[PDB]
């Protein structure tokens, strides 16, 4: 989702 | 007791719905898009390795399924903790489509959060990355979560990445003007970010070789 804050890796 | 909560992996919705819950409750909401080491409690809805979840985590906190949330609501009160923690079986072993990873941290937050809270009544102040002194050369879109993560298990995050600095270091994270060998050739640890997810995550992690930057090998 979008509104998840991205994780810290690729 | 305080009730401090983060929210974490959720739709808006959702996050708005609980912050109204919480308040409600008598607890507080820190609603920041980063970790804040304030809070005691975090709702996630899937987990990740993304800042607050990996932060949490390094310092114990607990790592709470949303399930928590509706007892709490039918209840009128905040109800113990424990059954609704992401890495016990009362959650674990009723959730489908959680993957090895996902697993891993629910476990992981579970252990930590153990571990952590039986160190603080004994009057210690000790996360999971006590002792580390980092120095960070990582994408500028991610170094701050990195740097918030770190802090929060009791690392130490040096300023820069300036040769003098190598004495003083432990450890080097790169995801990527860094002097790595020179680091290296003074038994530096130079290691990938993963390494930092990958040491909460597992009882037993891998040898940091296995995360040896390239101008740190052999």
């Amino acid at each position: 989702s979008i509104y998840f804050t991205p994780e810290l890796y690729d | 007791k305080q009730y401090i909560f983060q929210l974490s992996s959720l739709n808006p919705q959702e996050r708005i719905d609980y912050c109204h819950l919480i308040e409600k409750l008598g607890g507080l909401v820190i609603e920041k898009q980063c970790f804040d080491p304030t809070c005691t409690h975090i709702v996630v809805g899937h987990p990740l390795r993304n800042e607050k979840y990996l932060a949490s985590v390094a310092a114990g906190k607990w790592v709470l399924h949303r399930s928590y949330l509706e007892a709490c609501r039918t209840a009128g009160h905040f109800v113990q903790e424990e059954d609704y923690e992401w890495g016990s079986s009362s959650i674990l072993d009723v959730l489908t489509g959680i993957n090895v990873q996902q697993r891993r941290l629910a476990l992981a937050a579970m252990r930590w959060r153990k571990k952590i809270q039986q160190r603080q009544e004994s009057g210690i102040v000790e996360g999971a990355f006590s002792g580390w002194k980092v120095i960070l050369h990582v994408d500028q879109s991610r170094e701050a979560g990195f740097k918030r993560l770190l802090q929060s298990g009791g690392a130490k995050v040096l300023p820069g990445h300036s040769v003098p600095l190598f004495k003083e270091a432990t450890h080097l994270f790169s995801d990527l003007g860094v002097n790595i060998a020179e680091a290296a050739a003074q038994n530096v640890y130079c290691l990938r970010t993963e390494y930092i997810a990958d040491y909460l995550m597992q009882e037993s992690p891998p040898h940091v070789e296995n995360y040896c930057l390239p101008e740190a090998i052999s």
